[PDB]
RNA sequence: ACCUCGGAGCAGAACCCAACCUCCGAGCAGUACAUGCUAAGACUUCACCAGUCAAAGCGAACCUCAAUUGAUCCAAUAACUUGACCAACGGAACAAGUUACCCUAGGGAUAACAGCGCAAUCCUAUUCUAGAGUCCAUAUCAACAAUAGGGUUUACGACCUCGAUGUUGGAUCAGGACAUCCCGAUGGUGCAGCCGCUAUUAAAGGUUCGUUUGUUCAACGAUUAAAGUCCUACGUGAUCUGAGUUCAGACCGGAGUAAUCCAGGUCGGUUUCUAUCUACUUUAAAUUCCUCCCUGUACGAAAGGACAAGAGAAAUAAGGCCUACUUCACAAAGCGCCUUCCCCCGUAAAUGAUAUCAUCUCAACUUAGAUACCCACACCCACCCAAGAACAGGGUU
RNA sequence: UCUCUUACUUUUAACCAGUGAAAUUGACCUGCCCGUGAAGAGGCGGGCAUAACACAGCAAGACGAGAAGACCCUAUGGAGCU
RNA sequence: CCGAGCCUGGUGAUAGCUGGUUGUCCAAGAUAGAAUCUUAGUUCAACUUUAAAUUUGCCCACAGAACCAAAUCCCCUUGUAAAUUUAACUGUUAGUCCAAAGAGGAACAGCUCUUUGGACACUAGGAAAAAACCUUGUAGAGAGAGUAAAAAAUUUAACACCCAUAGUAGGCCUAAAAGCAGCCACCAAUUAAGAAAGCGUUCAAGCUCAACACCCACUACCUAAAAAAUCCCAAACAUAUA
RNA sequence: ACCCCUAUACCUUCUGCAUAAUGAAUUAACUAGAAAUAACUUUGCAAGGAGAGCCAAAGCUAAGACCCCCGAAACCAGACGA
């Protein structure tokens, strides 16, 4: 089965909370063949509005999608056209959070 | 695949404080670019080498005028990467016949009529 | 210092339009000026042939615009004219 | 290789460089924040009880007194009708600036506890506390005049 | 002991480059020359619509210079005086 | 296995676009009998050949399908026309095997050995904690799975070499790694002791002789402290061997009409080189076993049974010498004799802050924790020598 | 034969004298380690070493010398046999 | 040198195969493909060269190219100066890496196959040496100058203290299963303790946590390896104004 | 003069050779591009040209200028050899 990164790959409810989860979905995430993480809607929020609060207050005048769209230097002999929607935080199967 | 590059309008809308970052008045724009390249055409596509050899930047750090035009604008902004692009600034007007020969284009962009060669 | 010779405004390479580059390198020495050196004339010419191409493509660029001013008058007068050269009848 | 590899491939050193100018660069704050500048109300009816009552209070340190002889020493407290009371201090010492028994507030440090009833017998406590060596009889007040030990004794006397 | 296999610059395994503050310096310096280009493109004089005839009658006849040009080649004149110059090549005194 | 033609993807949107790439088909059928003639303009399978559409006009009337196919010569025919699974499908009019008895021209454009790339396979370490271990994940073993590493196997690739890079095992000499087989130090134990199991550190020193087999291996016999794992062009053939393997002879079984063949067995079968260059050709600290006592002590219910300290006796390795023995004899040798000296780091503890306890401390701190050899120097013709290829050296009173 | 090799003689050998070849040879003022590279460096990179020159010995390297590979493939190249 | 002697002749046999191919100087000049007893070759195209004739050639504005992504086709301006046709021929048609879209293989290979685009087979500087990565091309002399690309940064794990009676060996099941084998409920006294969250017991018994009090305050950086074979590999340096 | 700095012999072959791929000790001498059909250039004459024959809707006549060396195993004929 493929898996594409940011996809949920399994789903708990219940009347529980994220620790009692938390503990054996990592045990799983760490053993899974991608990178994975246990995830809550509360935490799977704060990283989203994490993400793109980085984005607004990055102060690097220049960005990578940026440079790819307008085609800074030529970049794009040395780019990819997937790069122009990945924004510099994919490499191939890698998904790289860091990158703004 | 590598093909030629579509530049966005959003690329090519100029904004207030690019205005003051650069002055230039958005109303009453430049006439004339000074056009002058600064990378080589080697390890670069076929076609913006035919438009440097169109535009006349053979020869790297050479300065050319060019009509401040849309056509000349889309040959420049295909080949933008290997060029700087100045406007030419005229402080005490068009050259005339009587100051032909007595011009000069300096590092700022401005195309003096008068060169005398003396201290001020 | 090119950076600080460009923004003092003196070119970057101190062998460009200077003084130091353009006056004569000698003269007589009863005070006849000398020839005019080779570089110096190639450099004039030059200058020459850059500056009648500005003059040339500015006031090409200026017809252009005054040729789109008469064409679009020649456009409002024939929407203008206009006159029915008939009276209207019948139901009215 | 293919686009997509089991492995982190190798970037083209244009792009490796576009990455490392494109990074994330934080925002500096100036001169560094971190730098730069229920139980209490049931509580206080409790207390504002056995203080308007039971006019003998006496102090004692609550020693540890395992819970067989803690109870066991309950019970003859109050076969001799003495109450034995726990209060917490935090609610405790407020009450006590604000309800004038000041010379009292400096005694509440440490393990406390009230002996505290309506009846003057004082008798049994001095002998239930030379019953029990380490127990010291710390304080407290008989009729609204502050005691120490020495006048809870010759009160009994 | 420290070999990278095969050839350093190519292939799956590769001898790692890092990128020096000069380089990065270097790219971010000709990344603001292009956003001065940028700006000066944003800003054009006229439009498409004022611009659709203004130099085809210079272009015309530069490319009539050019046709006259590629139709007047064609071989030169010969003379008299070419030929009795080279019977010049036995001239003696005397 | 395929070889010609067509449709779909790869090849998303003008065209084109490969693979012993992924799928589906074709080598016709049906109608008509103007399925006649003629003729602007075009398309085109990347060339040519071949193929495709068609206005108008004359004459009539009032083709479907996707491929559904074959050039020239020549043959048949009065003519019009008609001829190949020429399917190796741009087609030679008509021709198979075998060669180790082989030859030639070339090829590292291309295989075998070796190197290299890669790591599927192989090997190791960690992470997780199911499970096994009476209970107990973590004394020990370990499923599913994840991460990282090695370059010893079998491949895969075809990059150097085919105007030669000689090959398996064996001898001889070994250099190196440590992922340690023994000896050393240490932690844990389901460690009472003896034995073990597991882990950390340690590469100075060591790591046997035989029967069968060409064997690497493997099995077995007898030991030992141990009989390590690898790499070195599967180290090492201008140092050796040639049992094996893949030249010419022959036999057996099988295959083939036969020649001949077998990634089957068997018997036999030439291993050249006078060293030009590089490199090198005398660098004194040795380990291990056993015996005695400690001691039948510690320990243990008993059976069993130590570690330290110390004494002795050997064995090998290195260096040397002939008194005797032995080969032998103005001498050279071993089978004989003599000598052989330092540590080594894993961790275990004390004081004591960050964190007024504690804490062995990437806190400050405390403890466990070499000498020897050589050393002077135009007597030199010549002679002698325990010195020596020449030279050099020692003696000549 | 070997454990396990030792001693002597002859030849060879080395020195003096006489005579005097061959294969080989791009040029050489011809080092070591690691890395690199047509993927195994005396000659390239980084380090280390380094007065010159004979004589004897060795065979680890010069992918050492010899024979336009004896295996494999190719050729609209041959030949023998059935 | 007998799988068919040797000599002479045919004979200068033939060789899509190897080797070689001799003055000087300048210029233009790099690889779509189809057939083929063909894939070590050749012919046609494509590219390339020369000489002519003529007029448009590249870049491209809007509109436009189908139902079941990057882009391309077409194209007036504009920037430029090339293009087509005619004549005459050679040679190249055994291809390498890098970036991108894919296919095969192991989402192996310095692997193989197409497509777009670079560079290499041509110069120079840089990434250590260096084909293919980066910078840069049109030629000479100079004991002048401004620059391009261009030098890797990182160092990680301290965590509380004190306390604990009891309705009850809650009920059912079981020999007993007592908070802790499995089920139903989960109330309730003390100031404050789950009909018990881990251990531990055949079951019991025991000891930790959550709870009172106590108090300064939970102090809380949320992170993580190592191996091979001749000999580690520039020397070094935290602090003088970009 | 060396010492300092720069610098990977040549030819062929190749995708690419310092290559540890080929050839070469060195000197002297010898040793390898032959031509038609057309085209192009330059003359002569010109609806004709060429010293019969041939070509001709500006052609014809003349000249110039363009196509290597070495090498097999083999096949056949006639001799000479026990
Ligand atoms: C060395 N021997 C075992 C041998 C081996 C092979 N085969 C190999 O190359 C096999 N080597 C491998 C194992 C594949 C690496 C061989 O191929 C040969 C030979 C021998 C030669 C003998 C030749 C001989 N001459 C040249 C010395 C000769 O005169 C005769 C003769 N009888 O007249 C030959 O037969 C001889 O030419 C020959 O045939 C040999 C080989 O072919
Ligand atoms: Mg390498
Ligand atoms: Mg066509
Ligand atoms: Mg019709
Ligand atoms: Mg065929
Ligand atoms: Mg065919
Ligand atoms: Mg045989
Ligand atoms: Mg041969
Ligand atoms: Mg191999
Ligand atoms: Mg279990
Ligand atoms: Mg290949
Ligand atoms: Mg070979
Ligand atoms: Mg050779
Ligand atoms: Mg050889
Ligand atoms: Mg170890
Ligand atoms: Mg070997
Ligand atoms: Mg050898
Ligand atoms: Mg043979
Ligand atoms: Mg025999
Ligand atoms: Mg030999
Ligand atoms: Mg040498
Ligand atoms: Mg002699
Ligand atoms: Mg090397
Ligand atoms: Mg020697
Ligand atoms: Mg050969
Ligand atoms: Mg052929
Ligand atoms: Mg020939
Ligand atoms: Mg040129
Ligand atoms: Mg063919
Ligand atoms: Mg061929
Ligand atoms: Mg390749
Ligand atoms: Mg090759
Ligand atoms: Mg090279
Ligand atoms: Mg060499
Ligand atoms: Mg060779
Ligand atoms: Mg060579
Ligand atoms: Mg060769
Ligand atoms: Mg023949
Ligand atoms: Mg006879």
């Amino acid at each position: 089965t493929p898996v594409k990164a940011g996809r949920l790959v399994v789903e708990m409810g219940g009347r529980c909370e994220f620790e009692e989860v938390q503990g054996f979905l990592d045990q799983v995430a760490h053993k899974l063949p991608f990178a994975a993480k246990a995830v809550s809607r509360g935490t799977l929020e704060k990283m989203r509005k994490d993400q793109e609060e980085r984005e607004r207050n990055n102060q690097n005048p220049w960005t990578f999608e940026r440079i790819a769209t307008a085609n800074m230097l030529g970049i794009r002999k040395v780019l990819s056209p997937y790069d122009l929607t990945h924004k510099g935080k994919y490499w191939g199967k890698f998904y790289m959070p860091k990158r703004v | 695949k590598f093909t030629r590059s579509r530049i966005p309008e959003k690329v090519f809308q100029a904004s207030p404080e690019d205005h003051e970052k650069y002055g230039g008045d958005p109303q009453n724009p430049h006439k004339l670019h000074i056009v002058t390249r600064i990378k080589s055409t080697r390890r670069r596509p076929y076609w913006e080498k035919d438009i440097i050899k169109m535009l006349g930047l053979e020869k790297a750090h050479t300065p050319q005028v060019h009509k401040n035009i849309p056509s000349v604008n889309a040959k420049l902004k295909v080949v933008k990467h290997l060029i700087r692009i100045k406007p030419l600034k005229l402080p005490q007007g068009l050259p005339a016949e009587e100051n032909m020969s007595n011009t000069c284009l300096k590092s700022t962009g401005e195309l003096v009529v008068q060169w005398h060669l003396k201290p001020v | 210092g090119g950076q600080w010779r460009l923004q003092q405004g003196l070119a970057a390479n101190p062998s460009g339009y200077g003084p130091l580059t353009e006056l004569p390198d000698w003269s007589y020495a009863d005070g006849r000026p000398a020839p005019p050196m080779k570089g110096q004339l190639r450099r004039k010419a030059e200058r020459e042939t850059f500056a009648r191409r500005v003059v040339l493509l500015s006031q090409e660029m200026d017809a252009g615009l005054q040729a789109w001013q008469l064409r679009q008058q020649k456009l409002q007068e024939e929407q203008r004219k206009q006159e029915n050269a008939l009276k209207p009848k019948g139901a009215s | 290789s293919k686009a997509v590899t089991r492995h982190r491939r190798v970037m083209h050193f244009q792009r490796q460089k576009l990455m490392a100018v494109t990074e994330y660069i934080p925002p500096k704050p100036a001169i560094h924040p971190s730098c730069l500048p229920g139980l209490i109300r049931l509580l206080r009816r409790e207390i504002a009880a056995v203080f308007q009552d039971n006019r003998m209070i006496a102090v004692c340190q609550n020693v540890a007194l395992s819970a067989e002889d803690k109870l066991l020493m309950r019970h003859q407290l109050r076969k001799h009708k003495i109450l034995m009371k726990v209060f917490p201090n935090q609610v405790l010492k407020p009450f006590l600036e604000d309800s004038k028994y000041q010379n009292l507030l400096p005694l509440f440090v440490g393990h406390n506890m009230l002996l505290v009833s309506e009846e003057p017998k004082v008798k049994e406590m001095v002998r239930i506390l030379r019953t029990v060596p380490f127990l010291p009889l710390l304080g407290g007040c008989i009729d609204d005049t502050i005691l120490s030990r020495q006048g809870f004794i010759n009160y009994s006397k | 002991r420290g070999r990278i296999p095969g050839r350093q610059w190519i292939g799956k395994h590769r001898r790692p480059r890092f990128v020096s503050l000069r380089a990065k310096q270097n790219m971010i310096r000709r990344l603001e020359i292009e956003a001065e280009n940028h700006y000066w493109l944003s800003m054009p004089y006229m439009t498409r619509e004022q611009e659709r005839g203004h130099a085809a009658v210079r272009r015309r006849e530069a490319f009539e210079a050019i046709k006259a040009a590629a139709t007047s080649k064609f071989p030169p004149h010969r003379f008299i005086a070419d030929q009795l110059d080279h019977l010049n090549v036995t001239k003696k005194w005397s």
